[PDB]
């Protein structure tokens, strides 16, 4: 029951952060360049059942781009992203929605401006308007706050089920079950948690 | 593994094993799928790997393998062709043209493998790109020969066109040099006469896939081409009639309409006139009849989401607001074209109804331009005062919260403080509101009357709802300012009586908390009334404070938003004693501060307190004003008083509860100096040299908590507690010296001892106990100051220079803010006090000169931004100096560091978002030379005596070019210095060759003479 | 969830750590749930993420873990989980959850505790 999702943009975006961020629920704080490709399955639950998104997050970076738009052949949905500090990015996103329009000729595509948590954005919301003549959906989002995390997958699931009434529901929760731990947890005590200065 | 065979050239290529191997990648998962995926990207580096392309087009067996190939000589037409004998360019050629036909041939293959067939067309394109029309002079010609023998080659040929045209006209800007992609812009031109009788002809002899083809090739033709070409041709006809009627090419032709909508067009020909209202009179015409009526009910089409209707209704969006922004006063004259008129009006009302956001900005950018030609136009809006009136309707109704209304309705239906701001709404209200302040002067009779109506349909209950009531009421704020202060008066009473009522009514905590919302947020929107009406003023403000004592917390610190909001308009009329008030209610307010904050929590006491010091400073008696100052301050300056005691006693502040006490009294001190400025100064003093010494004991208790129990302590709570202080005492600083008015105190009783509590204190705490704060109140002082305190400024430096640069220059992520503040820092004092930097030591310089370098590696923007800037000032300050020792010196050590180093960062492709002052600072270097502003040799006699400056810059400048690119010819090099050199003194011809070289050192074979641009 | 009682709800940010790398990670945010089941009188904790709902853990409230400290916070606790089932299969964690204040954290482990002599019965 999945749908190849091809995630593209300029290096540094928060590609890797955000699908981390969905697979596992971390913040991903060190940047570590993704080389080539990435395929990563991810599920969600819904009230029209359960859909997998198969997750090809690829290189933002010129020199690990690896097989570039090969990586694109028979993607049924997309996201482009950028980063709302950095203008350049923004600049870049008529070139990869051309790569990958090139390619996957007729699908559904949200746009994404990441990094809206950060106070000195660069790239304003009146700016934003390449996705209207494109027929992209636009979401304002960041990673490391969730703001609208969800949005982007809401919305492709919507289109690619052909249900706009779809809702992410939650998954029924079965019963759960019913001696170098003691060195273990030491170790965790005394490694500070991170954010200390968060809300949450 | 069996997979890693591919990648062993001494032997045959195995197909089969790459197909599979593919396969595997493609279809596979897991591990095997990771490892298929490494093995390929290899293969497909190899820089021989294009030699098995044509083996791998014939034998394969999987498109996905053609693919790779495809991409794979796509690498090597785009960076290598030129390197190539003339043979391999031939066959190369050859052997995709041949692939392209075979492909068209067989129906089956052009029907099911259309990728392959698009990416072969690409890179047709690519080898055009580098060969057309200079050695492939008839391709054009053939091409269009080649369409009448066959619809699959005919319509594939449109494919091939569209890219091309792409490529050129489109994408050419920063993938080729000026004369290239003149050369080729040109050529286009020259053919297309020709290009369009092939596209007129299919379009007129209309099979669908092909004319759909066609059309999207026309789409990117209407970029350029000129406008003759669409008005003097029977093509607007077929556009907006015959291609609409059908679905499988209406969605391009509307888009192609769109891109017609804003051809070059001359303003005073009234038959070109005629045929921009015919194209839109048919269109119109086709939607009605075909698609559906203006009356249709778009919001729920959209919602369904059937087939392509969504994006169908955004392009239609699209069409209407591009077509009538540019020509609705061609319809606005003509009562025959009335109709027409309101009607595609109507159509964009009925579009501004769906829910859908980007899609609704859409639209609003249009009613935006719309009403606000109407505000000033003469005679125009009577003809939309229908379309207006409606609009109104749209918009009040689908009003987006804004940002100070605190509450909002979770899962569960309960009304509670949201968690987080709403940022992405942000501009979409300001917009909202635009909109709707110019409706409301269009017709401010029908807007009060929607607007009290509506309200009153709340109050009786018939139309009530949260939703509702919300959308009113932010509507009803939104439009303040509107009216006249007379008509406001008399509608703002009305309002405030029924929203009164309103909350009389509906009972419950989630009611009260809507109502209390909405009404805050609208008495928030309304100064001047409040201005002028007192008794009410203080009514409102004695409700907010018992609205800090709500259990809700939304409420709550709404109410104290509102407050602030308040006073930040009205703080007169609290400074001043009113007819029949016995005091000014700045005294009511200071008198039961204990009790009105007492539920708050401490950021919101700070408000509060902050809200107090507004008020306080429009009191200008400095007797006066000094007084109140005080009174506002007692309860904090006597929780001071007695911990100054406590702690001089017995430095054992070690109790966190005491911490948190003393965090909160300095956290109140920042919040009214923040807010008093300048007037700030007497409590100050009141509390200045105990909280220097504070700041001394705090910091041993850090440093001795680190030795006790290591690194570790500085995440503790404990510690962290202890940083607050520093770091606010800092702030309160900062805050005050950015203000002060009197710089002359700053100096002689603030300074030394500033300097004296902080800087010895950062420069010996070990690296994480260092507060990046300290630089940043560092940074003000030299901003304010620095000019009077030369000797000073030696001292920050000497104390935080070189432990800092040792923190941040071991890579680019460690200590963020330290890193972002040094920089600041240097650069102040490189604008305000260079003196300082003078009077360093020289090893010490040269640090500073590598300090500079590092920060223009850096892709952070706040870093890189000031490197240059930085880089830029010092070079500056230099020249400013003349033909003294200091500044020869500089240029014989420096000169061609700064001129390298910038040249590693313009050619890195990592650091692309400094591109503009990086070519500034190339551009002064080399001006300096140009301009022989250096009086000494920058050579030594490795050249011989006499020689200009400007030969060895280029003879420097050709072998650092030559050695950093190898692929380059030396004439490449020649051509590019000259032209660069040339140009020294005009910015944006500078640039231009710049971003030239940045394209010709990604291929080989770049031609010199490109460099001769004009 | 239909067959349980809700016997405690704060909203929480789990972390689970990583031994290998020598680093807490986020699990999730959300409300964290104390379920009683009304036929087997058993206690677990059930937390899931916001909007997404994904489940980010799911085990009994043993009697034999222990809430400890976390040497950066005093709003947080740390204990050792050794059959959570949140990702699917049984599997051992080191959790930290914390909480938006002291007040609350010290609700949690008070809760907590009460959760864990129902579970001895
Ligand atoms: C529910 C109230 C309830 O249960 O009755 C809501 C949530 C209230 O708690 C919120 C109240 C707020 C503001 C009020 C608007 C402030 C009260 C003002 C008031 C009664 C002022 C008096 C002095 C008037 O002037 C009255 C008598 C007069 O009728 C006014 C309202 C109209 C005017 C000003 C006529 C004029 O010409 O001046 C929350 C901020
Ligand atoms: N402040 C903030 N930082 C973010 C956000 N998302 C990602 N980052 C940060 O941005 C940096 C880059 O993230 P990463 O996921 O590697 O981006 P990427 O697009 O995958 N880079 P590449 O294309 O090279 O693989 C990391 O330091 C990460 O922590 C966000 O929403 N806010
Ligand atoms: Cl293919
Ligand atoms: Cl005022
Ligand atoms: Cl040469
Ligand atoms: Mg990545």
């Amino acid at each position: 029951v999945q749908f190849k999702l091809v995630l593209v943009g300029d290096g540094g975006t928060g590609k890797t952060t955000f699908v981390k961020r969905h697979l596992t629920g971390e913040f991903e704080k060190k940047y570590v360049a993704t080389l080539g490709v990435e395929v990563h399955p991810l599920v969600f639950h819904t009230n029209r059942g359960p859909i997998k998104f198969n997750v090809w997050d690829t290189a933002g970076q010129e020199k690990f781009g690896g097989l570039r738009d090969g990586y694109y052949i028979q993607a049924q949905c997309a996201i482009i992203m950028f980063d709302v500090t950095s203008r350049v990015t923004y600049k870049n996103v008529p070139n990869w929605h051309r790569d990958l329009v090139r390619v996957c000729e007729n699908i559904p595509i949200v746009l994404c401006g990441n990094k809206v948590d950060i106070k000195d954005r660069k790239v304003k919301a009146k700016s934003i308007v390449f996705h209207r003549k494109k027929n992209l959906q636009y979401y304002d989002i960041s990673a490391k706050s969730n703001y609208n995390f969800e949005k982007p997958f809401l919305w492709l699931a919507r289109k690619l089920i052909g249900d706009p009434n779809l809702e992410f529901v939650a998954m029924p929760a079965l019963a759960p079950p019913e001696a170098q731990y003691e060195h273990d947890l030491e170790v965790a005590q005394t490694t500070a948690l991170p954010d200390e200065d968060d809300d949450l | 593994g069996a997979m890693e065979g591919i990648l062993d050239f001494s032997n045959d290529l195995d197909i089969a094993l790459l197909d599979q191997v593919v396969s595997t990648f493609y279809q596979g998962s897991g591990v095997q799928q990771k490892q298929a995926q490494e093995i390929l990207t290899k293969f497909q580096d190899n820089p021989d790997a294009w030699q098995k392309a044509d083996q791998i087009l014939q034998f394969s067996t999987n498109p996905q393998s053609k693919f790779i190939a495809l991409s794979i000589l796509d690498k090597l037409i785009t960076r290598k062709w030129k390197l190539l004998p003339n043979d391999h360019r031939i066959g190369i050629r050859n052997f995709v043209v041949g692939m392209i036909i075979s492909m068209c041939q067989d129906d089956e293959v052009f029907k099911t493998q259309k990728n392959l067939i698009n990416k072969s067309d690409l890179t047709l394109v690519q080898i055009l790109k580098q060969e057309w029309p200079q050695n492939w002079p008839e391709f054009i010609p053939e091409l269009i020969g080649s369409s009448s023998s066959s619809v699959n080659v005919c319509e594939n040929n449109m494919i091939v066109l569209k890219l091309l045209s792409e490529e050129v006209f489109d994408f050419s800007a920063e993938q080729m040099t000026q004369a290239k992609a003149l050369h080729l812009k040109n050529s286009m031109s020259k053919e297309f006469e020709q290009i369009f009788k092939l596209c007129f002809q299919v379009l007129e002899q209309g099979s669908s896939s092909l004319i759909v083809a066609t059309l999207e090739s026309l789409l990117r033709y209407l970029h350029w081409i000129p406008y003759r070409y669409i008005y003097e041709t029977n093509i607007l006809e077929l556009l907006s009639t015959k291609f609409m009627t059908s679905p499988d090419t209406r969605a391009i032709t509307l888009k192609c309409l769109t891109e017609v909508s804003n051809l070059k067009i001359p303003q005073d020909n009234d038959l070109i006139k005629r045929q921009t209202v015919l194209f839109f009179q048919n269109t119109l015409q086709q939607i009605a009849t075909s698609v559906m009526p203006v009356t249709a009910d778009l919001k729920a089409t959209y919602a369904n989401a059937n087939g392509n209707d969504q994006s169908f209704l955004q392009d239609l969006a699209m069409f209407l607001t591009t077509y009538l922004a540019r020509n609705r006063a061609l319809l606005e004259s003509d009562e025959s074209l009335r109709e027409l008129l309101l009607n595609a009006h109507q159509y964009l009302i009925q579009l501004s109804k769906i829910e859908e956001r980007e899609l609704f900005k859409t639209t609003l950018d249009y009613w935006h331009n719309l009403v606000a030609d109407l505000f000033y136009e003469p005679l125009k809006k009577h003809i939309y005062e229908e379309i207006c009136s409606q609009l109104r309707l749209v918009i009040i109704e689908n009003m987006v919260r804004p940002e100070e209304v605190l509450v909002v309705e979770n899962d569960e239906g309960e009304i509670v403080r949201e968690f987080v701001k709403e940022s992405d709404t942000i501009q979409l209200y300001k917009s909202e509101r635009e909109v709707l302040v110019y409706l409301t002067h269009l017709n401010v009779i029908d807007t009060e009357e929607i607007m009290i109506s509506k309200l009153a349909r709340q109050i009786d209950g018939s139309e009530w709802s949260w939703h509702n009531i919300n959308t009113l009421s932010w509507a009803i704020g939104s439009i303040s300012g509107t009216m006249s202060e007379d008509t406001e008066k008399r509608f703002v009473v009305t309002v405030i009586k029924d929203l009164l009522d309103l909350c009389v009514k509906k009972r419950g905590k989630d009611n009260e908390a809507v109502v209390a919302s909405d009404i805050m947020y609208v008495v928030g929107q309304y100064p001047r009334f409040l201005k002028a009406h007192w008794n009410f003023l203080r009514t409102v403000i004695l409700q907010l404070f018992e609205f800090m004592h709500e259990t809700h917390e939304g409420v709550q610190d709404m109410a104290c938003d509102t407050f602030i909001k308040i006073v930040q308009k009205c703080k007169y009329h609290f400074v001043i004693q009113q007819p029949r008030e016995s005091e000014p209610f700045i005294q009511t307010i200071i008198r039961d501060i204990q009790k009105t904050t007492a539920d708050l929590q401490p950021q919101q006491v700070h408000t509060f307190y902050k809200a107090c010091g507004i008020i306080i400073s429009e009191e200008r008696s400095v007797a006066e004003r000094n007084r109140l100052l005080s009174d506002l301050m007692q309860l904090p300056n006597m929780a001071w008083d007695t911990i100054v005691e406590q702690s001089t006693a017995n430095p054992t502040l070690l109790d966190s509860e005491t911490v948190k006490i003393i965090a909160n009294i300095i956290k109140t001190n920042v919040a009214v100096c923040t807010s008093m400025g300048a007037d700030f100064y007497p409590q100050l003093g009141h509390i200045y040299y105990n909280m220097l010494q504070l700041y001394r004991a705090v910091s041993s208790m850090i440093s001795a908590q680190v030795a006790a129990e290591g690194l570790i302590a500085t995440k503790t709570p404990k510690v962290r507690g202890l940083r607050t202080i520093k770091k606010e005492i800092l702030k309160l600083v900062e805050t005050y010296i950015s203000k002060a008015r009197n710089l002359d105190d700053v100096v002689k009783v603030l300074v030394e001892p500033l300097l004296n509590a902080v800087l010895e204190d950062y420069m010996n705490n070990v690296p994480d106990a260092r507060d990046a704060e300290v630089l940043n109140c560092m940074t003000t002082v030299v901003e304010k100051v620095g000019h009077m305190i030369p000797q000073g400024v030696i001292l920050i430096l000497q104390s935080v220079f070189e432990c800092t640069l040792d923190m941040i220059n071991k890579d680019f992520t460690e200590y963020p803010e330290h890193r972002v503040e040094f920089y600041k820092l240097l650069k102040v004092i490189n604008e305000k006090s260079f003196a300082a930097f003078l009077e360093l030591p020289p090893a010490a310089f040269k640090l500073f000169v590598d300090a500079i370098c590092w920060a223009f590696k850096h892709n952070n923007r706040d870093v890189e931004v000031n490197g240059l800037q930085i880089a830029l000032d010092l070079v500056k300050n230099i020249e400013r100096m003349g033909n003294v020792p200091f500044a020869n010196e500089f240029h014989k050590n420096y000169f061609f560091i700064f001129v390298s180093e910038t040249f590693f960062v313009l050619t890195d492709s990592d650091h692309k978002s400094g591109f503009s002052k990086q070519a500034l600072l190339l551009m002064k270097l080399i001006s300096l030379v140009y301009d022989n502003k250096i009086s000494v040799p920058l050579y030594q006699a490795e050249v011989p005596q006499g020689t200009s400056n400007q030969v060895y810059l280029s003879q420097y400048l050709a072998n650092m070019l030559s050695n950093a690119f190898p692929h380059l010819t030396s004439e490449q090099i020649a051509s590019f210095l000259s032209a660069l050199t040339k140009q020294c003194k005009d910015l944006v011809v500078f640039k231009g060759t710049l971003r030239d070289f940045l394209v010709q050192i990604k291929e080989v074979g770049g031609d010199p003479t490109d460099y001769l641009f004009a | 969830e239909e067959d349980e009682e809700v016997l405690y709800k704060v909203r929480a940010k789990l972390f689970r750590f990583d031994k290998d790398a020598k680093e807490w990670k986020e699990r999730g945010t959300g409300d964290c749930k104390f379920l009683k089941n009304k036929k087997t009188n058993k206690v677990r904790i059930l937390m899931r993420r916001d909007k997404t709902l994904k489940i980010c853990a799911n085990h009994i409230i043993a009697p034999e873990y222990t809430l400890k400290p976390n040497v950066g916070s005093d709003r947080s606790w740390v204990y050792a989980c050794t059959a959570d089932i949140a990702e699917g299969e049984a599997e051992a964690f080191t959790f930290a959850i914390r909480f938006g204040s002291k007040e609350n954290a010290d609700k949690f482990k008070e809760e907590f505790e009460k959760a864990q002599e129902i579970n001895k019965k």
